[PDB]
């Protein structure tokens, strides 16, 4: 005799018993918190094969990052190392955290504005053309000439 | 075999052997624009448009 | 069926039922650090009537968490859009990220 309340999880097929198999596990995530909004950058533990920003798929690499980026947004970086050349889409901020060094150069696309750096160390030239403006750059060091 | 198993792993994917459709799925992702990575430096005037 | 204490089956007039309400899941690893001096705010996520601060349940209005603030609580803002006036208390800080 088995019930049908289906308070159940030894429904017998075929053959003498069921026992038991995987049951429905709640899965308690990790907090979250502002998820789409904030985004995170790493090298001891990133990936962006499937990054998403949030604190347990963090970007690899700044250019990823940068790439997903929606107007509003605001990159977060973790000390390390990093590469690529990019260009901050408008109205979004990056920030540091403690050494950071990169390996490229940086440009403020046409017709850019809002955007906002601070605490890294560019290994590169950083052009600025076409912009329009409103721009803010802070404790930064360059290797090269800015243009 | 090898010339059919080393082509559905083009994309980075798992054999499934309890599937038989997975060199359909490869060939799928191929034409799929959506999935195409999204660029992160400004555009310069050499470069193509299709 | 076995007589041990620790035994999950059970039996009734309807025939052997069990579902995992029944089985007790071990409670997740709640985070938190600093978590009554540090008081979160995010719009994203936030919940003002039940958040405490903490990244388990953040504030979601600035004005909330001040009135909780107690000496030395910083107040931190995550980016985003806020409204409603409020005055700091002595001894706090209160730093917008982004």
């Amino acid at each position: 005799l088995d019930p049908v309340a289906g308070n159940l999880i030894t429904a017998t097929p075929d053959g003498l018993v069921l026992l038991a198999s995987g049951i429905p596990f709640p899965d308690p995530s990790s907090v979250n918190i502002s998820d789409n909004v904030t985004l995170r950058v790493d090298e001891v533990t990133g990936d962006d094969a499937t990054a998403d920003g949030s604190l347990q798929k963090p970007y690899k690499t700044i250019v990823a990052a940068i790439g997903a980026s929606n107007a509003g947004d605001n990159i977060e970086v973790y000390p390390g190392s990093y590469a690529g050349n990019f260009a901050p889409k408008s109205d979004t901020t990056v920030t540091g955290r403690g050494f950071v060094y990169v390996d490229g150069n940086v440009t403020i696309g046409a017709a850019v504005s809002g955007v906002t750096v601070s605490g890294l160390f560019i290994d590169g030239n950083l052009t600025i053309a076409g912009a329009n403006g409103t721009v803010e750059f802070i404790n930064t060091t360059v290797s090269t000439s800015i243009i | 075999i090898s010339e059919i198993a080393n082509a559905i792993n083009a994309f980075g994917d798992l054999y499934d052997c309890s599937r038989l459709d997975n060199l359909k799925a490869a060939l799928q992702k191929a034409r799929s624009i959506c999935d195409l990575p999204p660029f992160a430096d400004a555009p310069d005037l050499d470069d193509r448009i299709a």
